[PDB]
């Protein structure tokens, strides 16, 4: 589903989360931007990489990765004190992306 | 009141009278019989249930601000609750593409 | 789930976090401070209140299937309840043009039928 | 508000309740018709009256009254075991009109 990104999943170059009028786009210029009828958000990462992709890690941080480099272009938040686990980014009805976790209850797989 | 979303339930949100979350061929339904059921197909096909059928005529399910999922009757008595609770905050219940319903929280960070 | 209506709340529906009923210059607001307030003139003159401010940060109001109105906290404890309790069925809370919020029920008949 | 009819109020000739795509109309032909997308309803009182009007009584019944009354043209439901009191008809999101009552709680009069 296009409104959700779970830990270990990736948003590829020029792909996006969307809900209604809002989109969170991993751009070809390597900038990650939230477009909404409101206050947007940017990684401000224009031109910092090639064929960039976005992943949500096991600490609730977004990582932008570049084809041309081993270490991430950007990680946000840069530092966290979270439990290692499964996290979810949701682009809500609020037109924002909120990261939630770790997982605390679930039905049995699967 | 938070607007209803097809595949996700947010803290403070409520479901009742056969309302559901859905993705693909999966449904998470708060049935009119007080039973919360995750079904696929349904080859009339239940994956998980609260097992609370017959405990109420006007039950609702609610996700709380401690990640708790409660099924509650008209009298406000709880007929099922998930074991967990976390830090006070905002949580989400997601019906996943893998057929699991999962609660995640609290909010680590947001673009807002 | 029943769709939200501006002037009426149906049994099983809930209001939270500043959600309201409205008609004319009247509103009934379930405030983010756990107080249920009925006011006249975009916000100001308070006609009625539950007086439950500060009782919770995640409170909700719910109209029940005996006509009762409960203000409930995150822990599911009831902060305030109205004194009503009619026969089991479906009820309606209407914010009327005369400035009163009134609960009516149960349902007698329907075109539905 | 056009989605509510209270006891003792009236819908006049060629006026209606409305909510979204639903209308409950007291027609000039004296027929009371629910127009919707979900299965209609009508009094079937075409031509039974003139300058007809619709009232909700203190038992939760609708009454159609005619200019030459004296007795109502139509009463619905036909017989009722309800208490005397104040009732409300709501044309809901279901596109139907449901009658609720009697009143069980109220905030204070203004004022």
């Amino acid at each position: 589903d296009n409104n959700v990104l779970l830990t270990g999943d990736v948003i590829h170059t020029d792909n996006q989360l969307s809900y209604e009028s809002a989109a969170f786009v991993m751009q070809g210029d390597c900038n990650l931007v939230l477009y909404n009828e409101a206050g947007g958000f940017q990684s401000n990462t224009h031109g910092r990489g090639v064929d960039c992709t976005l992943r949500l890690n096991n600490r609730g941080q977004l990582e932008i990765h570049s084809a041309n480099s081993n270490t991430p272009v950007w990680v946000y938040p840069r530092s966290v004190n979270t439990v290692r686990g499964n996290y979810a980014a949701t682009l809500g009805p609020d037109q924002h992306v909120t990261i939630y976790g770790p997982a605390i209850w679930s039905t049995p797989a699967a | 009141n938070i607007p209803r979303v097809r595949n996700v339930l947010f803290s403070s949100q409520v479901m009742y009278d056969n309302a559901q979350l859905a993705t693909r061929d999966y449904s998470l339904v708060m049935r009119d019989d007080c039973n919360l059921v995750l079904t696929k197909g349904s080859k009339t096909n239940i994956v998980w249930e609260s097992g609370t059928s017959g405990r109420g005529q006007h039950c609702f399910m609610r996700l709380g601000h401690s990640g708790e999922l409660d099924i509650t009757d008209d009298r406000l008595n709880t007929v099922f609750v998930s074991n967990t609770v976390g830090q006070e905050g905002d949580y989400v219940l997601i019906l996943q593409i893998n057929g699991q319903a999962v609660v995640y929280g609290p909010a680590v960070w947001s673009t807002a």
